[PDB]
């Protein structure tokens, strides 16, 4: 066998080219690699641990927008909710 | 003669299909040159049918011309034996196609005129429509597959097999065949007549082991077609009449001339 | 756009056609109606593609050994075909053959005279072609001349779509081989478009189609047609196109 | 005709030469026998059969692409004027003003080739070299596409002072006359300057604008206008379309050489 | 007036789009119009583009999202790829009725990918053609994936894979194989799904 | 979200990065000093990597980036600077 | 002339459906651009249909003759 990653598994129903039997095509699908990212308000879920634990690292440091890419309302209202759930025993 | 059929009678036209010269040269004077040929061909054109002298000499590259103008009679006979000729005014007084008609766009996909089932053919109808997916299908892809045809030729309905698993639109060129049975393999032994040659004298595994498998059947080695329809698609039957931007046109008027009560009779009962 | 050439002398074309050989009617059935539904169909199947800015010879050569694009090859072929017989059965642009065509006719059909590889020609037109095709006595680079018959829309210069050989009835093995030899050879191309060389000239061309005799001669007849064709060519062209 | 070449023997066949003949005697009569091509763009007719300037019309200066302009994130608003308008991300040229002012610098090519003025055509893009050679030849004028020496005019005796030159005649013939290391030496400074590209010439516009010559150039979206005398609405970055522009320029010159011949024959 | 003729223009005939040229997702269909020169103009770059497309590009085919941008570029691939895969499509002769008798964004039957109809049989020198026979390739231990014409499809065996697939491995793709292809259908996001047999 | 830079005095890496291929006798010499290290030494079970190694290094023991030239030549054209 | 989809000098593609749209909605002929549109939907398939029979029936005619 060999390793998974040298190899590229062409879906199915999907079109192809010769391409994609080549590394070319495995190093460009490297380069080239949710609930928040929507209209809902994220600090309705300052009392939802389990949710916004995703957008924290695994020390509970928030995540920069950088990461998250939020939008800037969103990132207020999510690092809001964070330190709310933080502050009232939860999280 | 043999040949000789009911509808058509000499002197007379096709109703709105040929004009007096146009049947005169599609039909009579076809088959009285195909006849005067064939027996020269050989003088069993009398003493056996034609279907009988086509598979009898089959195969045979001596006998090639015998096979060949069997093959062009009964074919020619089938095609205009299925017509009848249509309402449709008649090919001569109407003016002829210009270049213009290679513009016209065609409406076999949204209109369609003479059906099986209008003429009481039912159970053709809904062979067609299990086979061809509707009627507009059917008329659309058998007029188009003989258009198709650059120069001689013919479009076959055939049911595939007495009984009949599905039927098909199939295109036979030169005096071709639209039995199946009878010609089926030959390049392939042919081929190992070949190999055998230069042994008294892999690329064999592959061609042989492709020509065999794409001949074979399902769950079986021969397949039989057997005809239903026929359409001619010769420059010689429709050039006279329709002139050289005409064939479509002759087209739409034999759609319109079919006779479906004889191809419903020709049906292999049903599996 | 493909338009049909403008022929030498095109009023006594349409007024009187070609004597000897076609009427009024009949040769504009076989050129100023077949040709023009000819160079309709290529500019239908050809526009806004590259292959409408090339002449129908290079058009044919392009696109020989392509198996999807036959319908533009044959088309194609067609046109040029049409117009190589048209052009060497015009009455003019008292002509004879010229020395060097009969030495080569000599050189090549076993000292023969001319009539005689007419005969020939007539006889191979009978039974090789049935139904649609072309006539063809084309020189190969041996500097040979042979008698060369395609069916419908084949062409003399490339010989893996001259298609003499019908195999829609039974063939000799003589024929099944002459195939084997030329697929073989066909294989032995390195280019990837996979084609060959070929410098096959064509030095006579009829035209074996029913838009040039049916309508003067008839269903049968067509051996009469040819009869008339050859011994009533234009030799000023037919010498024009042996390399000298 | 083919000089240098030995035949075959008619027992042997036709060799590699033979062949190229004969397929050149096939191709010359019988190759091009079927149909006849109409309506079709053939890339090299720009430059040998320019249409006259009295003929071009909006639809044959849009076919050539000469309409297309600049990003509209690269204007220059000082062009304003000759847009018609953004399309897909670019900005349109109204081609009506880009025929009105191609027909006037035309008149102004044909009238300084007339009068035996020295004109240049100067366009350093990769495929510009044979429309500009042409266009020289055909005017009896001077071409530069490889680079444009700074200071090739207004510094004239360290660069071009070293380069021959010629007396002529009214119809343009060499007199083959000895001339004077001072004759030489002086300066021969363009009539007229047709620059393709002229946003990568500036160096060439601002020397004109010192040395007083007359220019023409095709001025794209982001194109300072006022930087040549007459200025061309019109896409620059198009082999095809900048290949039109000169060409019409081009003949325009050779009609205003042809007039002075005629005269200078009568 | 010149908008008419820029409406007519042949670049106003490509519709508008921004989908990136670099897709590293799926790919059911084509999201780019091909573009094509004939040899005589791109032997002078030319494409019928605003600008000339560079002498690095020796293909006659590309995809283009942008005419210009701020970067002074066109943005463009020089790949016209997806043609091949439906004139292979077209060689198959595998048939996939809609195109029968505000607006609805849904592909319409086969998006162009064929306009053959189902019923008709391929006439040859050895006599009707009763299946399609076509080279593939495995491509992974799995109903297996095989690499057919420009398109995944799914293998079925008559009884079991031959010792080649296990003695090959992953390296099974190096290796060509005949299949049958049974059928061809198309699904709602316009993915075909051909269903072959291993021979 | 798109970060468009000043104008720069240059657009340069300061340490591009290269493609070092490993050297293959060095591959092997690994693979036989492991294959040594587990099935013992002198072993006939990678005889192969030994033979291998002898082909490989019997002439010679051990048997740049062009970022910063298109960088420069490019910068000007890219860099999206509003007209003078 | 658009009141027919195939032009000589042209190919067949969406240029000429939407061409033919335009057409039959400045005639009147239909009032709503999308009945127009369908109509040359159907136009457009009958001629796809027509040139794809074509491409395979030349081919196999080209087998059948060698
Ligand atoms: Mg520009």
């Amino acid at each position: 066998k060999i390793d998974q990653s040298l190899s590229k598994k062409l879906p199915k129903g999907t079109i192809y080219d010769p391409f994609d039997f080549s590394m070319g095509r495995i190093h460009l699908d490297r380069k080239y690699q949710d609930i928040m990212k929507s209209g809902a308000n994220p600090l309705e879920f300052y009392a939802r641990p389990r949710i916004l634990s995703r957008y924290v690292t695994s020390t509970g440091r928030i995540q920069h927008r950088d990461i998250t890419g939020l939008s800037a309302k969103n990132q207020r209202r999510l690092s809001k909710a964070i330190r709310r759930c933080q502050a009232i025993g939860l999280m | 003669t043999r040949y000789a059929l009911e509808h058509l009678k000499e002197g007379a036209p096709l109703k709105g299909l040929f004009s007096i010269e146009g049947l005169q040269k599609a039909w009579f004077d076809r088959v009285k040159y195909l006849d005067a040929k064939l027996n020269d061909c050989t003088n069993e054109a009398q003493q056996k049918p034609l279907e009988t002298l086509i598979h009898e000499n089959s195969k045979s590259a001596s006998k090639k011309h015998i096979v060949n103008y069997a093959s062009s009679l009964y074919n020619l006979k089938f095609s205009m034996s299925s017509l009848q000729g249509c309402i449709r005014t008649p090919p001569e007084e109407c003016p002829r196609l210009g270049p213009e008609a290679l513009l016209q766009t065609p409406d076999f996909n949204r209109t369609i005129s003479n059906e099986p089932l209008t003429t009481g053919n039912e159970r053709l109808q809904a062979a067609l429509i299990s086979s061809f997916g509707s009627l507009m299908e059917f008329r659309t892809l058998l007029i188009n597959s003989n258009l198709a045809i650059s120069g001689d030729g013919f479009t076959w309905l055939v049911a595939r097999r007495i009984e009949y698993d599905k039927l098909f639109i199939l295109n036979t060129y030169n005096a071709g065949t639209p039995f199946n049975f009878s010609t089926s393999g030959v390049m392939n032994e042919l081929n190992n007549q070949y190999t055998n040659m230069e042994k008294q004298r892999a690329k064999q595994a592959k061609t042989k082991f492709i020509y065999e498998t794409q001949q074979k059947g399902f769950s079986g080695k021969e397949v039989s077609y057997i005809p239903l329809l026929a359409i001619d698609a010769s420059p010689k039957t429709w050039l006279t009449d329709y002139g050289v931007f005409g064939k479509r046109e002759y087209l739409e008027r034999v759609w319109d001339s079919i006779e479906w009560k004889i191809v419903e009779s020709r049906l292999p009962q049903r599996t | 756009i493909h338009v049909v050439p403008k022929l030498p002398n095109s009023k006594a074309l349409l007024q009187n056609g070609v004597p000897n050989i076609l009427s009024s009617s009949g040769f504009k059935t076989v050129w100023f109606d077949y040709q023009r539904y000819l160079c309709d169909k290529l500019t239908l199947a050809t526009a806004g593609q590259s292959l409408e800015s090339y002449y129908p010879f290079h058009i044919l050569l392009k696109t020989a050994g392509n198996p999807l694009q036959s319908n533009i090859f044959n088309l194609a072929s067609s046109i040029h075909n049409n117009h190589l017989f048209v052009e060497n059965i015009l009455p003019s642009a008292k002509t004879e053959p010229s020395r060097l065509f009969l030495s080569k006719i000599k050189d090549s059909f076993n000292g023969s005279d001319w009539e005689v590889v007419k005969e020939e020609m007539i006889y191979r037109a009978e039974n090789e072609v049935l139904g649609q095709g072309w006539l063809f006595l084309v020189e190969n680079n041996e500097k040979k001349l042979f008698i060369l018959t395609s069916n419908n829309n084949g062409t003399p210069y490339y010989f893996p779509r001259n298609q003499s050989f019908d195999l829609n009835s039974a063939i000799s093995i003589d024929e099944f081989a002459t195939l084997k030899q030329m697929k073989e050879l066909i294989g032995k191309s390195t280019k990837l478009n996979g084609k060959v060389q070929d410098w096959t000239m064509p030095i006579i061309c009829v035209n074996l189609w029913d838009h040039a005799y049916l309508h003067d001669y008839g269903v049968g007849n067509r051996s009469k047609y040819v009869k008339n064709v050859l011994d009533n060519l234009n030799w000023s062209v037919v010498n024009n196109r042996i390399f000298s | 005709p083919y000089p240098n070449l030995i035949p075959s023997a008619n027992d042997k066949p036709y060799s590699s030469q033979e062949l190229f003949l004969r397929q050149l005697n096939h191709s010359m009569r019988t190759a091009k026998l079927g149909a006849t091509i109409s309506k079709v763009y053939y890339p090299h007719k720009d430059i040998f059969y320019p249409p006259l300037p009295e003929n071009i019309t909006v639809e044959s200066l849009m076919s050539a692409g000469v309409h297309l302009g600049q990003s509209t994130s690269l204007w220059r608003s000082s062009t304003q004027s000759y847009i018609y308008g953004e399309y897909k991300g670019i900005h349109i040229i109204d081609l009506n003003q880009t025929l009105s002012y191609l027909k006037r610098a035309a008149k102004v090519v044909e009238g300084v080739s007339e009068s035996g003025g020295i004109i240049l055509f100067l366009g350093t893009r990769q495929g510009q070299k044979r429309g500009l050679e042409e266009a020289a030849k055909k005017t009896h004028g001077y071409y530069v596409s490889t680079r444009w020496i700074p200071g090739t005019l207004t510094n004239s005796t360290e660069i071009s002072g070293i380069w021959e030159k010629q007396e002529i005649d009214s119809n343009d013939n060499p007199t083959e006359r000895a001339l004077s290391p001072n004759e030489t030496s002086k300066q021969v400074k363009p009539d007229l300057l047709v620059v393709l590209n002229p946003t990568e010439n500036r160096n060439a516009l601002l020397e004109a604008i010192k040395s007083r010559v007359p220019t023409i150039a095709i001025i794209d979206t982001d194109s300072e206008p006022s930087l040549v005398t007459y200025p061309i609405p019109g896409n620059d970055d198009s082999l095809r379309s900048v290949n039109f522009l000169l060409g019409v320029l081009a003949r325009a010159g050779q009609r205003g050489l042809q007039n002075r011949l005629a005269r200078n024959n009568e | 007036t010149l908008a008419e003729l820029l409406g007519r223009s042949r670049i106003a005939q490509v519709a508008n789009n921004h989908k990136p040229l670099t897709y590293t997702g799926k790919k059911f269909h084509p999201t780019h119009q091909i573009i094509e020169t004939k040899p005589s103009t791109l032997y002078r770059q030319e494409w019928g583009l605003k600008s000339a497309i560079p002498s690095k590009i020796k293909s006659r085919y590309l995809v283009y999202n942008d005419l210009d941008t701020l970067e002074r570029i066109t943005t463009f691939e020089p790949r016209g790829g997806t043609q091949w895969n439906r004139l292979r499509f077209q060689e198959m002769g595998v048939p996939i009725n809609p195109f029968f008798k505000k607006f609805n964004t849904e592909i319409i039957g086969t998006g162009g990918l064929s306009y053959s109809l189902p019923g008709k049989l391929k006439n040859s020198p050895n006599g009707v053609i009763q299946r399609t026979v076509v080279p593939g390739r495995i491509l992974n231990v799995v109903k297996w994936l095989a690499a057919i014409g420009g398109f995944v499809a799914d293998v079925v065996f008559f009884q079991s894979p031959p010792s080649s697939f296990n003695s090959m491995g992953d390296f099974i793709r190096m290796k060509t194989f005949l299949f049958e292809i049974l059928e061809a259908s198309m699904e709602k996001n316009g993915s075909v799904s051909m269903h072959a047999r291993l021979l | 979200p798109v970060y468009r830079l000043p104008p720069l005095p240059r657009l340069k890496v300061k340490k591009p990065i290269i493609r070092q291929e490993a050297n293959k006798c060095l591959v092997l010499m690994s693979n036989l000093l492991q294959c040594w290290s587990s099935y013992g030494h002198m072993s006939p079970k990678c005889a192969g990597l030994v033979t291998e190694l002898k082909s490989c290094t019997s002439e010679s023991a051990l048997g740049k980036s062009n970022i910063n030239y298109h960088a420069a030549r490019l910068y000007d054209r890219i860099n999206g600077k509003p007209h003078d | 002339d658009w009141s027919h989809m195939l032009q000589i000098g042209r190919p067949l593609d969406g240029e000429s459906v939407i061409q033919r749209t335009m057409y039959l909605i400045k005639t009147k002929q239909y009032g709503d651009m999308v009945e127009a549109y369908d109509h040359a939907r159907y136009e457009f398939y009958a001629l796809r249909m027509q040139e794809e029979t074509e491409q395979q029936v030349a081919l196999e005619e080209a087998e059948m003759f060698g």
